[PDB]
């Protein structure tokens, strides 16, 4: 007998005789770790492109509705508030005295608080590299 | 994970459902 690590092959099993293997063995490759990479990330994996078109929609159909409420009591003017209030509101500001407009933006400005739910908690980890 | 289009659907309609209702009360505030 002589045991050990010895493979069982096809020319050595002509001469001698094994008994049943017991361990397998094959051929592999070993290559050192890679350093891993981030693509970067379309809007930082939001909710598809779908959202980022989904907002233009509103946003501008809605300044339209605060536009005819403001006459009966700038449009230019009217885009500025409406749209800044939703990304971290400190830019200069301009705000009617419209009591129907008033109540109306609040409504308005709470999507923007329930919206960075959106852009926090899970954006915290996928931001690392991946792909392996 | 992605957001997507679904799954938030219910803030949809309290942005809508405020144009809906606010248009009902201005009429009443004019005459008031
Ligand atoms: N020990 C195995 C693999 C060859 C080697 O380890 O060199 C054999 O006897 O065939």
């Amino acid at each position: 007998m002589a045991i050990g690590s010895l493979t069982i092959n096809e020319e050595r099993s002509e001469i001698v005789d094994f008994s049943v293997p017991f361990v397998e063995t094959g051929i592999s490759v070993m290559v050192a770790r890679s350093n891993g990479t981030v693509s970067p990330s379309a809007f930082l994996e939001p909710y598809s492109p779908a959202v980022w078109v989904m907002m233009f929609v509103m946003c501008l159909t809605v300044v339209a509705v605060t536009v005819f409420i403001f006459e009966y009591l700038t449009i230019g003017k009217s885009i500025w508030l409406l749209w800044a209030l939703v990304f971290n509101n400190s830019v200069p500001v301009e705000n009617p005295r419209g009591t129907t407009s008033k109540i109306m933006v609040l409504v308005w400005a709470f999507f923007a608080v329930i919206f960075l739910a959106s852009y926090t908690a899970n954006l915290a980890a996928f931001m690392i590299q991946e792909e392996y | 994970a992605t957001l997507t289009f679904e799954n938030m659907a219910g803030v949809f309609m309290l942005v809508a459902g405020g144009i809906v209702a606010g248009i009902f009360l201005i009429f009443i505030e004019i005459a008031y």
